[PDB]
This record gives C-alpha cells, sequence and structure tokens, in this order.
C-alpha cells in the first residue's frame, strides 16, 4: 500500500514448547552471541596487525614492491590460520 | 501460511554496525580461504538455527506463491531441509572442495558451488522465515535470526554470490533491512 508504520502484539509465550527447543534455544543465543563478539574480535585483530605492518614499512623508506612482498607475507599467514580455523570437528 | 516479520519484530540487536567489517575481505588474504572460513560458518549457525525450529517443521515445503522444489530430476519443508542440510555437510567436509591440509589449494569447481551451498542455504532461510518465524518470537530469538540472516545477506552481496532474483521471497525484509543489510 503505503509507507504506513505496522505494530504488533504477541503472546510471547515460551509454554507447550517440547522442553528440548526451549533448551535449544538458549544454546544458540549464547553460540550466536559469542560468535559475532569473536567475528569483530578477529576482524579487528586482522585490521590492526596490517595497518601496523603498514606504518611500520613506510617508516624505513623501503622499496613499494618490498613492502607488497611483506604484507603478502603477512596475509599468506593470515591465510594459514583462516585454513586453520576452519578445520572442525565439533 | 504466511508470516509477517514486517511489524514491530523488524528489531535487529547484536547489530550495532552494518556487518561491513566482518563480511569485508581481509586484505592481503586469500580469497578462496575467505569464502571457505565463511560458507562453513554459516552452515554450522544455520544447522543449529534450524534444530530448535525442526521439532514444529512437520509437513507443514517452502513459502507462499514461490515453492522451492528438490523433486524434479534425478518433499516436505522437514524432508527438503534435511537433506539439504546433510548435503551442505558432506561438501563442506568435502576435503575436495574444502581442503585441510596447507599446501592443497581450491578446486576450480569451488566458485561453482559456493554458490550451490549458499543457494540452499537462503532457501532453507526461507522455510524458517516464512513458516517457522513465529516460534522463534516466542524464544526471544528474533534478535539474534534478524541479524544472522542480515551479515548472511550482506555476505550475499558483497562477493554476489547470490543473484538479486533469487532473494524473491525475502526480498521485503531485506529492503526493510537497508540501514542494516549493506548498501
Ligand atoms: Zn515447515
Amino acid at each position: 500500500n503505503g509507507t504506513i508504520s505496522n505494530y504488533m502484539y504477541f503472546e510471547r509465550r515460551p509454554d507447550l514448547l517440547t522442553k528440548g527447543t526451549q533448551d535449544k534455544a538458549a544454546a544458540v543465543k549464547l553460540k550466536i552471541e559469542n560468535f559475532y563478539q569473536s567475528s569483530v574480535k578477529y576482524a579487528i585483530e586482522r585490521n590492526e596487525r596490517r595497518v601496523e605492518l603498514e606504518t611500520e614499512l613506510t617508516s624505513h623508506n623501503w622499496s613499494e614492491e618490498r613492502k607488497s612482498r611483506q604484507l603478502s607475507s603477512l596475509g599468506k599467514k593470515e591465510s594459514q590460520f583462516l585454513r586453520l580455523r576452519r578445520t572442525r570437528l565439533s | 501460511q504466511i508470516m509477517f516479520l514486517s511489524e514491530p519484530f523488524v528489531r535487529t540487536a547484536l547489530v550495532k554496525g552494518s556487518f561491513k567489517t566482518i563480511v569485508q575481505l581481509p586484505k592481503y588474504v586469500d580469497l578462496g580461504e575467505w569464502i571457505a572460513l565463511n560458507v562453513f560458518e554459516f552452515f554450522t549457525n544455520l544447522n543449529q538455527f534450524y534444530g530448535v525450529v525442526a521439532e514444529y517443521c512437520t509437513p507443514d515445503n517452502a513459502g507462499p506463491h514461490t515453492d522451492y522444489l528438490w523433486l524434479d530430476a534425478n518433499l516436505p519443508a522437514s524432508q527438503y531441509i534435511d537433506l539439504a542440510l546433510t548435503w551442505i555437510n558432506n561438501k563442506v567436509n568435502d576435503k575436495n572442495l574444502f581442503p585441510t591440509k596447507n599446501g592443497l589449494p581450491f578446486p576450480q569447481q569451488f566458485s561453482r558451488d559456493v554458490q550451490r551451498i549458499m543457494v540452499q542455504m537462503f532457501r532453507i532461510f526461507a522455510h524458517i522465515y516464512h513458516h517457522h518465524f513465529d516460534k522463534i518470537v516466542h524464544l526471544s530469538l528474533e534478535a539474534h535470526w534478524n541479524s544472522f540472516f542480515s551479515h548472511f545477506i550482506s555476505f550475499a552481496k558483497e562477493f554476489k554470490i547470490i543473484d538479486r532474483k533469487e532473494m524473491a521471497p525475502l526480498l521485503p525484509l531485506i529492503e526493510s533491512f537497508e540501514k542494516q543489510g549493506k548498501i
């Protein structure tokens, strides 16, 4: 129709939810919150390592091709970290 | 039987940001390793997310108007999701496409199967949002499920792994998320 706002009210009842589903729902809450809090943490450190290496390399007046090889050497080891974290049997 | 996720339940917690930092390819990191880790992560969390609503997904197969089908060449909503989840698990643990040894690289098929793995996850996203979303609201999980979909969709746009057309059943939700669903 048009841009009109809609609000709805719910019974909000976790009753008659077959026990296990109630317990399973609590597990995903913990897992999702831990996942996204750690996901931001991983990305922050990944960027902090790169930027700190970049500013460090311009500090020594290195050739651009030499900095890229050093930065690409970090990315390889960063890529090794991702493959390692992907290996799982949980 | 469609359900309305466009109500005030368009509240997403756990999404202070717009997912740009955790989706964007990390600079100098191999592009294959980045996709391979996130796809496995999405499958692991989606399989567990479906596990809480699996009790109440019995015959009634997909959403309104658009009805997905695993039956053609050579099922109820519980059947096609259970087969798709098991299938993704086989491909995601398939050392052919997802090698765990250090020297081995991803094959040429890798890019296409990732496209095949993502769409099934979106189709599994469809039935839960369309038919089993009001139990998510009972369990106070709309905060986590909304942010999980916005992260998943932001990942789809960023690397263009999913066609715009394919998102038709959940397109109104994606448009509503424009502030949290990446631009
Ligand atoms: Zn169902």
